[PDB]
């Protein structure tokens, strides 16, 4: 009795909702993102006793970063020669090098250069896979995307690479985490904590697995989506990193062809004898990781052998492991590596897996834009650290399961990452009873 | 508003391999998964495969995995099937579906297709042979059997479309050898067998060949 | 793997009236099913997904609903367009489809009228001989023909054909087929057909001799 209402303000309590999120920069850059934004040190708190319920399938902000990556690929590549002259017809032999089916594009055409008088002869150096054949001769020969939209060369000095971004909360909007070791994707955590900005979350863009990435606290962790059992991609997130070593061991002449102000890029000539690029895995990391995986994943399906193959169809980005190192994309044959079975009841020899290079790349999430890559001289040699799969299954049938590779959508890679997070909007204006009157 | 155009169709031959083509209209062609269902008749529906377009990924079931596949340009946004090896088996009315899907699962189905029939078979185009079913000898039936015609359709009618009391005109049957056949029926009374004039009437518009059937003299 | 049983395969209504189909899974599959409706050649339409969610556009008289491991599909105010197959879909594992059931016209019971045409004499001589059995005028679908030669049961060597549901008197006609050659011809002298319906009091066969 003698209850009157009181207001309260800075309460403690938060609703879900969607926000457009800030981000970080670096000191270091490149030289949009270069310079801004601030680059602030952030500090974690630990929320005692507090339990959330966290979902890393509807939560938003990997979309938005999505369309953040797309937006700052555009803005980069925007200034930035497009190469349509190039269109011409090409007349290729491909007889220069000691062998010639390897590459096979060693092409001459002609070209306005510097007067507008009169196009010049000029040859240059092509993947067959950038090149597609013509009707008719054999010899003519066009390049691939042109016939469906425009190619851009990249400006070699403001390559982008991945470097580590902080994704900031504004006023008013906080950030939660779940510290929790076993979270398994959806469902109530007990180990809520907050911080004012992410960690240094990096632009990784690979296929059939993800790299340079963030490791797993316990063991292996297997994250999916649990509405039905047709699932469209389950993420593997490892516990323990395995190395990778990838090399094009040739070396390359870049050579430049003027068109105004722009200059551009091609390969003249592989210095020396050819050698096919290829990358090498530690055998025993490799399948001691693979039986621990199908080991774990037998906690899901209860009775049912489990068996890789390799994926069937649609484009390289699916077929092979395809990244990019240095300034060279690379595609990975990886038949070899996914060849296992098991019934449902420390550095010694190495697997060697041949690889593609080619210069013109898609976007990696849509067609109908294409860019050029341009030529790297030099030999080069990558190390990196493989950190999780992105699986898909067969339907399969009684007593066997089968999993296979895929991943080709780069959503899903961020997605493997930005699972912790949450954003809350803060809601303080809570109010109460009270045994007091107010003044009168 | 969205719809999926097919083509492709028709009879095809025996053993050969098969394309069918679909095509996409009004919606983002990248975002919905394509699903390949068939209906034989007087059998259920049953799924072949399905496909991203985005990155044309497929999936088969597990029974037809050597024979099928699927592929598709993102350009002209355009799904083909080849299928290899036709047998008697697979005439079917064939079906694209979008399908509708979260980040991470697939649900229902929305749409379908106006659909491609495929009829399998090696043979000529053929007119009917014609065999009158004797007469029932209060009311008698009589009939007749069309047989080993090709392609469709075929018409039957009775005493120059006159005698239609009880005319039922069965849908055709495919035959194991590949080859049309169906029975049509009509109904008088019995003592009309002694009486009334009979004459089945069927004519073949492909190969236009018509034959007016005696039924009536084996009125016994 | 999952085997939707719809049931029942026939269902016969008034136009106005409330029908229910029923739709049993193999085991549980959650709440992910789905109900079409087949249209008569056309595209089929989807009418209701997750067991109880009218789909847009839909009219509201549909309804449908889940009893764990059985589906129901309810029509509140049956048209004359409504007049038409519907099947149960499932998709909480790899995708499979039902029998399907059509809605007919509700009637009277009507008996069939069966009738026994023996092999054409121009039939003999291309040697192609094969029975012809008839039943005419009957309601409702459930009707049943088996074949007997000598008394001997003859299955897999046979054909059967409904034809549309008759606009006037709602009735149905069956015909059925015995293929066999003049070998196969020669080997009995009694011929019969065998048919059971719900009408019928008893499996009415008719018969004939050869020659
Ligand atoms: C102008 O721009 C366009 C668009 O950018 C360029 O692309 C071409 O477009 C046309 C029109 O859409 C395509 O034609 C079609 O090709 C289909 C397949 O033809 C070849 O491709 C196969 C390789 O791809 C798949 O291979 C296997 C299965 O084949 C899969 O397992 C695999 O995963 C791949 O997905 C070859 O294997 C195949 O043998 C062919 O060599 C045709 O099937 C398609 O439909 C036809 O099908 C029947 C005949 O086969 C018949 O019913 C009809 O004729 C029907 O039309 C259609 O012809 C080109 O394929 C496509 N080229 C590409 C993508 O490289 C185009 O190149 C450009 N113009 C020029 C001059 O460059
Ligand atoms: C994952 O992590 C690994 C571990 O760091 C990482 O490998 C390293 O990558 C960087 C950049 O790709 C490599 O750095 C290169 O090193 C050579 C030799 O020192 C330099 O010549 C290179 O300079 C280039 O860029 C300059 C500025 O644009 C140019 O002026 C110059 O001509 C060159 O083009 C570049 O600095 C580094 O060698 C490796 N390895 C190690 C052990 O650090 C890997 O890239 C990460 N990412 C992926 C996707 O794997
Ligand atoms: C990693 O595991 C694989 C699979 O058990 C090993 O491959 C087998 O090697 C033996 C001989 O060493 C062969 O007889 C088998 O046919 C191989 N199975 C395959 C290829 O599927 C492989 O040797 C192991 N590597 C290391 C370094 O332990
Ligand atoms: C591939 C190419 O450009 N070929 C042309 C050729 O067609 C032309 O006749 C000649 C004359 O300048 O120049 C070169
Ligand atoms: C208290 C608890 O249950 N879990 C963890 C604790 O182990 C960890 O030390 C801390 C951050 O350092 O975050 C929380
Ligand atoms: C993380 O959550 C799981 C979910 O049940 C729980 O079992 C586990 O104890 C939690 N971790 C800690 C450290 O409490
Ligand atoms: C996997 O290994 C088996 C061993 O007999 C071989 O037959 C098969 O071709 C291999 N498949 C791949 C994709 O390497």
């Amino acid at each position: 009795e003698n209850l009157w209402v009181t207001v309260y303000y800075g309460v403690p309590v938060w609703k879900e909702a969607k926000t457009t999120l800030f981000c970080a920069s670096d000191a270091k850059a490149y030289e949009t993102h270069a310079c801004v934004p601030t680059d602030p040190n952030p500090q974690e708190m630990v929320l005692k006793n507090v339990t959330e319920n966290f979902n890393m399938w509807k939560n938003d902000m990997v979309d938005q970063m999505h369309e953040d990556v797309i937006s700052l690929w555009d803005q980069s590549l925007k200034p930035c020669v497009k190469l349509t002259p190039l269109c011409v017809t090409l007349n290729c032999t491909n007889a220069t090098a000691s062998n010639s089916s390897i590459i096979e594009g060693m092409c001459s055409f002609n070209i306005t250069t510097e007067l507008r008088d009169k196009r010049e002869k000029k040859n240059a150096l092509f993947y067959k896979l950038d090149i597609v054949q013509l009707d008719g001769n054999s010899s003519q020969y066009r390049l691939i995307n042109c016939n469906t939209s425009v190619i851009t060369q990249a400006c070699p000095k403001v390559s982008f690479d991945p470097i580590p971004i902080h994704y900031c909360a504004p006023a008013g909007y906080a950030i939660l985490k779940c510290n929790n070791k076993t979270f398994t994707g959806t469902g109530p955590c007990n180990n809520v904590s907050t911080v004012q900005c992410t960690h240094g979350i990096k632009p990784v863009v690979s296929t059939q697995l993800l790299l340079n990435g963030s490791l797993a606290e316990g063991e292996i962790i297997i994250r999916s989506e649990n509405i039905t059992k047709n699932v469209k991609t389950i993420i593997v997130h490892l516990n323990e990193s395995v190395k990778i070593e990838c090399t094009r061991p040739n070396n390359k002449t870049r050579t430049s062809i003027r068109i105004p102000g722009q200059w551009f890029y091609a390969t003249g000539q592989v210095i020396g004898d050819i050698r096919e690029a290829y990358c090498n895995i530690n055998e025993s990391k490799w399948n001691e990781t693979l039986q621990r995986v199908s080991k774990k994943l037998k906690e899901y399906f209860p009775h049912k052998n489990i068996t890789f193959q390799p994926s069937s169809g649609g484009d390289l980005e699916i077929t092979t492991h395809s990244f990019n190192c240095g300034g060279e994309f690379f595609y990975c044959n990886t038949s070899s590596l996914f060849n296992r079975t098991y019934m449902a009841n420390n550095s010694t020899r190495t697997i060697t897996i041949h690889c593609r290079i080619k210069q013109i790349i898609n976007m990696w999430q849509e067609v109908g834009r294409a860019m050029y890559a341009p030529p790297i001289a030099g030999n080069i040699t990558c190390i990196s650290n493989i950190t999780g799969l992105l699986l898909t299954r067969d339907y399969g049938k009684n007593n066997t399961e089968t999993f296979r590779p895929g991943g080709g959508n780069m959503k899903d890679n961020w997605r493997s990452e930005l699972y912790k997070y949450k954003v809350v909007k803060i809601e303080p204006l809570g109010v109460a009873p009270t045994r007091c009157k107010r003044r009168v | 508003q969205v719809r999926l155009a097919q083509y492709g169709g028709g009879v095809k031959r025996l053993g050969a391999t098969m394309t069918l083509s679909c095509v996409a209209s009004g919606y983002t062609f990248n975002d919905y998964y394509i699903h390949w269902v068939r209906q034989a008749p007087g059998q259920g529906f049953e799924l072949l495969g399905y496909i991203d377009p985005a990155n044309g990924r497929p999936d088969y079931a597990g029974a037809l995995r050597e024979r099928l596949s699927f592929y598709r340009d993102k350009s002209m946004e355009t799904l083909y099937m080849d299928l290899r090896s036709l047998r008697y088996d697979d005439t079917a009315m064939y079906y694209c579906v979008r399908n509708v899907g979260t980040a991470g699962s697939l649900l229902h189905y929305d749409h379908w297709g106006s659909g491609s029939p495929v009829i399998v078979s090696s043979a000529s185009t053929k007119g009917p042979s014609v065999f009158p079913l004797a007469p029932s000898s209060g009311t008698a039936a009589l009939g007749c059997l069309v047989k080993d015609y090709f392609p469709e359709p075929v018409t039957v009618s009775w005493n120059s479309g006159a005698l239609t009391s009880g005319v039922h005109t069965f849908p055709a049957v495919l035959q194991s050898s590949g080859l049309y056949s169906l029975s049509s029926v009509v109904t008088v009374p019995s003592s009309s067998l002694g009486t009334q004039t009979y004459i089945c009437n069927v004519n073949h518009k492909p190969s236009n060949t018509k034959v007016d059937k005696r039924v009536e003299p084996k009125s016994c | 793997e999952i085997v939707l049983t719809q049931s029942p395969a026939t269902l016969s209504a008034s136009p106005g009236e409330r029908v229910t189909l029923t739709c049993r899974a193999s085991r549980s599959v959650r709440n992910n099913v789905a109900w079409y409706q087949h249209k008569g050649g056309q595209s089929p339409r989807l009418l209701i997904y997750d067991a109880s969610t009218r789909a847009a556009g839909v009219p509201a008289r549909f309804s449908g609903s889940a009893s764990g491991t059985e589906f129901t599909l309810a029509i509140s105010n049956l048209e004359s367009e409504d007049f038409t197959v519907y099947f149960c879909l499932q998709y909480n594992n790899w995708w499979t489809f039902g029998q399907g059931t059509r809605v007919d016209i509700k009637r009277t019971v009507a008996a069939p009228s069966v009738f026994i045409f023996p092999p054409s004499d121009e039939q003999l001589k291309s040697g192609t001989a094969s029975v012809v059995c008839l039943l005419n005028n009957f309601y409702p679908r459930e009707a049943k023909v088996q074949w007997k030669v000598d008394n001997a049961l003859q299955s897999g060597n046979s054909q059967e054909s409904v034809t549309e549901q008759d606009s006037k008197d709602s009735t149905y006609s069956l015909s059925s087929t015995l293929t066999l050659s003049k070998a196969d011809y020669e080997k009995h002298k009694v011929y019969a057909c065998e048919v059971t319906h719900q009408g019928l009091s008893s499996p009415v066969t008719k018969s004939f001799n050869r020659g």
